[PDB]
């Protein structure tokens, strides 16, 4: 008889509701700092003041496959940038794991097997912006609520892992609603239209 | 690319697809009044080797080896850096799994077309363990890339190795079936969370960029559950991610005071002894004597 | 007899000492297994007319399978912890002293795991999975001791103790 | 009685049959993952470009007994090589311990108490391969499958330790099949020869 498993679809049902909302608020509390986080920073008009080398060396991990883990220097490039929104100088950084990885330096080359290819890297990403010193003004992001010092070229999360990360479960939720109401007809209706044979 | 969602699709569309034509069919069958050779072979095509007839063993026992296979290939796809290229045609790899999975997709097509219920045989435990086995390696050969996905799963096969026991004959006393039971639900839950908690740290939070990942292997993961649930919990091993703290809870939660405060056990640990023998074994050649009564 | 517990712990004490003197080079193997020659001092005890009362004599044959099984299984560790992994051509060893590995065994069965001390090495991790498994619900989870704590008072006296020169009385019938 | 005590000899003989077959499990699974990387190295044919040193200098640790840590500078010398079987250039190293150790230099000393001892050994080491540059071609064991960069004079573990280690829960497994044959022997034909006094 049909009874007998059917409500096994009701609880399933419920599962996927309650799983569906329950996600939702779980991805909503770990999300949003972050997310703020990465919204509360504006986008601005930016132009080079100067590029140049501090000097200071620093150091990077080069792994050679299979948890290799040798290293090598790099030179520490800084850029500086006119602001359109504070109209105050700023330091420019690539994004914010850069930042984060080395905030004294502008740039960090792709940590190679030997010195002089990272300082070859440093140098060809150094003289591309010494042709774009004032010449040609792009967009910068930038944080003045919380580290007015500094501007980024990109976000430090891309939009499709959030919006992705949240349709997901508003989908079981409805997967979960839609579920229980075919129940709730092959139940009642079920009867009301077999009742009359 | 790293194209993971096209293989996970492959088992949500075909469990939750399935259960719609399900209950359309249905509801449509029964509106259908308000409106106004293929039912025969089902009992013998199969039924008549699946289970329970004399020589059905072969549609339980072998599905139960087979599916101990497939665990075993999963734990050998475990043990590599995700990126390897040697192990993936003309040695044993997908094409032998592959080989199993077929045999799957056969086993749940008769199983299907047996089911005296269809809706309740579709979101019966073992169609859903299926469901997140089967279809995803059919996508790893059509895109030829191999994937250490939700295959663990397979380790809940083990479920019903007390069946096996009592088809062979191994096992003949019930408290011993029973206990049987319970310590294969253990082992195969033990094996079935590690490896949720192996992909979950091996595959960091998506809120971070997936950067804070730990890479422990299975085997790691294994071990720091049973140092969890027997609350020794060393801290050599935890689970860094926030997913990972979040099953940890829940495997904590559950697995204490839910899976665990059973009280079977302290009924069955005497099992071997609240029964008291079989029959005599009447040797030939010796002579023999029965007494009864009052016998104190 | 010659699979019995005892002649096992023999075959594996014996011969290797005369291996030892043969190449006249000393060897630290298996030979804490003589641990396991304590399970029968509750012999000893009664033999020595020590222990005279049988609860008492179970309560001590229980506390000595404690004791060798608990230095027992410290020896293992001990062994598989100091050589390392074969797989890892034995470099990932640890060099625990036998006394870290009884404190080890003990911070592990009581269930406090400071994770101060811990096994590092794969073989290490198999055998205290085992252990710990094996330890808790099958070796512990008896219930003798809870029914032989009270064994001291579930007898009631031996004989009196009949001195010199004190006069002596007995009583009994119904006695309220 | 003898039936009293040979089931005994069953229990055991299952034992030694079940430790052996999980034993080959056990072994197979952490052996396979190294084994296969050690073997996916392949053996091809090498001579040495050049020898030299890139200035860098190194620390290693010198054991003067009994958990005496002190530690000792080397020199960083490099060799690199011609490859049979990728015609491209890569560097070598004495071994994988060696490479994993210290990935930015061909060889390490035997850390020595006194600098000038670890100097000495590194020139001891370098003038042979001043020699060896292009006269008498060495076979060498390459990578390209994950590490193409570099290239080995030896593989990473010895085979006889690998078949060492699986003969003999092999042979427990037989050991333990052939002692449950010896019993139901001793049970059956036993009872079958002494039925007929
Ligand atoms: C009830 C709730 C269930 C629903 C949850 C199911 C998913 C919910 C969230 C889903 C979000 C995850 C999908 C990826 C996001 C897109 C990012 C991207 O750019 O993709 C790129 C590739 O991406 C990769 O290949 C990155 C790989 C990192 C490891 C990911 C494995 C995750 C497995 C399990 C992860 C944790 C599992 C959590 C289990 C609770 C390509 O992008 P494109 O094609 O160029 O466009
Ligand atoms: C019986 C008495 C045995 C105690 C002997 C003490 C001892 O061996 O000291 C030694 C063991 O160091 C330890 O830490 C061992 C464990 C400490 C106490 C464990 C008692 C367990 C009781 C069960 C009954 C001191 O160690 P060491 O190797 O001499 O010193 C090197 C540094 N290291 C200490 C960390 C090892
Ligand atoms: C049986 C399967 C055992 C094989 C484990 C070996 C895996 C291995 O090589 O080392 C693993 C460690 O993993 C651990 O340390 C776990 C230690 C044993 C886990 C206990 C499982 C009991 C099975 C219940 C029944 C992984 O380490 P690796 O990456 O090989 O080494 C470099 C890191
Ligand atoms: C299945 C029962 C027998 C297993 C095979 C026995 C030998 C197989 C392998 C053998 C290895 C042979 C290869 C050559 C040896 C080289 C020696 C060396 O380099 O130094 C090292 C030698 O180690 C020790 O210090 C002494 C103990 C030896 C290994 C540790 C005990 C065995 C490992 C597990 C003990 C039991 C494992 C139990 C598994 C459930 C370090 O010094």
């Amino acid at each position: 008889a049909l009874k007998a498993g059917e409500d096994k679809s009701i609880r399933l049902g419920l599962f996927l509701i309650i799983s569906g909302v329950v996600s939702l608020f779980i991805f909503g509390f770990c999300w949003l700092s972050p997310a703020l986080q990465d919204l509360q920073a504006t986008e601005a008009n930016c132009t080079v003041l100067s590029v140049q080398q501090i000097g200071e060396v620093f150091e990077c991990t080069f792994t050679c496959g299979a948890d290799c883990r040798g290293t090598s220097q790099y030179p520490c490039v800084q850029v500086y940038v006119n602001n359109s929104e504070s109209n105050s100088r700023a330091l420019l950084h690539s994004d914010e794991h850069q930042l984060l990885t080395n905030p004294k330096c502008s740039y960090i080359p792709p940590c190679k097997r030997e010195n002089q290819k990272n300082l070859e890297s440093v140098m060809n990403w150094q003289q591309y912006w010494k042709d774009e010193i004032g010449s040609q003004p792009f967009t910068c992001y930038f944080n003045q609520h919380q580290r007015p010092d500094d501007v980024l070229l990109h976000r430090t999360h891309d939009e499709i892992v959030l919006l992705h990360c949240f349709l997901w479960p508003l989908v079981t939720f409805v997967v979960g609603v839609l579920i229980v109401v075919l129940t709730i007809c092959a139940k009642s209706l079920a009867v009301k239209a077999e009742a009359m044979k | 690319q790293r194209m993971w969602w096209a293989f996970l699709a492959s088992s949500m569309v075909t469990f939750f697809g399935g259960l719609f034509i399900i209950l359309l069919w249905r509801t449509l069958k029964y509106l259908w009044t308000v409106c106004c050779w293929m039912t025969s072979v089902k009992d013998w095509a199969g039924v008549m080797i699946s289970a329970q007839t004399l020589t059905g063993r072969v549609l339980v026992v072998l599905v139960f080896a087979l599916s101990i296979g497939a665990l075993v290939i999963y734990f050998i796809d475990s043990s590599n850096p995700i990126e390897s290229c040697q192990n993936f045609y003309k040695d044993f790899t997908l094409q032998i799994d592959m080989a199993f999975n077929v045999f799957f997709l056969l086993y749940f097509g008769l199983r299907f077309i047996a089911a005296n219920d269809k809706l309740w045989f579709w979101l019966e435990v073992n169609s859903v363990v299926d469901f997140f086995t089967v279809p995803p390696v059919f996508v790893s050969v059509y895109l030829n890339r191999s994937w250490l996905g939700l295959r663990f799963l397979r380790a809940l096969r083990l479920i019903q190795f007390s069946e096996i026991l009592q088809f062979l004959n191994i096992l003949k006393t019930s408290n011993s079936i029973k206990l049987v039971n319970l310590l294969s639900i253990f082992i195969s839950t033990w094996l079935t969370a590690a490896g949720f908690i192996h992909l979950v740290e091996n595959s960091g939070d998506p809120w971070e960029n997936f950067q804070n990942n730990q890479a422990l292997t299975y085997w790691e993961c294994v071990y720091l559950l049973m140092v969890t649930m027997s609350t020794v919990g060393y801290g050599d091993v935890y689970a860094k991610t926030t997913l990972g703290r979040l099953f940890m809870v829940f495997f904590i939660l559950g697995g204490l005071a839910m899976f665990a405060s059973y009280v079977p056990e302290i009924i069955e640990l005497i099992g071997n002894r609240k029964k008291y023998g079989g029959s005599y074994s009447a040797v030939s050649g010796r002579k023999h004597i029965v007494v009864c009564g009052h016998i104190t």
